[PDB]
Parts: structure tokens; C-alpha cells; sequence
């Protein structure tokens, strides 16, 4: 019977974060290369 | 001090590592010479006037 309720609750708290956003076609997407960020000194390989 | 990533699986559990190293200052000395002329002494020191 057309169930539209779903859930919307807290409009959560947000923060301004330095990211990298590129527009490819009609979409906005994040360019993430995480090596220096996380894998850097850890000796775990970058997948 | 080095960061680590927490692995899941048959990966041996990693624990933090720390690095203490100590480099010794290299030493050196420099030179130059402006050596003075004989007559020039007997002028600037008075002594010849």
C-alpha cells in the first residue's frame, strides 16, 4: 500500500572536511588516494 | 613513532614500533689569510713617520 514512511530522524551534525571533489559527467565524486593518509608508515600494503 | 593498521584474519597481530636513533655532528674548520706587507706595518703602526 505505497509505504512512504521509512525513517528520517536527527539531521545529523556535520563538519567541514578537506576532500577532493571532481565532477565527472553529471556526478560529483571524491578523489581519494589514501596512502600517505593511512597506509603510509604502517607496512600494510595498499589494496 | 609509527602508526599501525589493525588487520583482521590470519595476519599476525601488529604492535606499535618505536625508533630511537642518534646522529653525531660532523665537524669541520675553514681557513683564509690576509697577510700584511712589511712596509705597510711601519706605516700604520706609526713607527715610521
Amino acid at each position: 500500500n505505497r509505504e512512504t514512511l521509512d525513517e528520517l530522524e536527527s539531521a545529523p551534525q556535520t563538519t567541514r572536511v578537506r576532500a577532493d571533489l571532481v565532477a565527472i559527467g553529471d556526478r560529483l565524486v571524491f578523489l581519494e588516494a589514501l596512502e600517505k593518509r593511512i597506509y603510509a608508515a604502517t607496512n600494510v600494503p595498499y589494496p | 613513532h609509527q602508526p599501525l593498521i589493525a588487520r583482521d584474519g590470519p595476519h599476525p597481530v601488529e604492535q606499535p614500533v618505536h625508533n630511537y636513533m642518534t646522529k653525531v655532528i660532523d665537524r669541520r674548520a675553514l681557513n683564509a689569510a690576509f697577510s700584511l706587507a712589511t712596509e705597510a706595518i711601519a706605516l700604520l703602526t706609526g713607527e715610521a713617520l
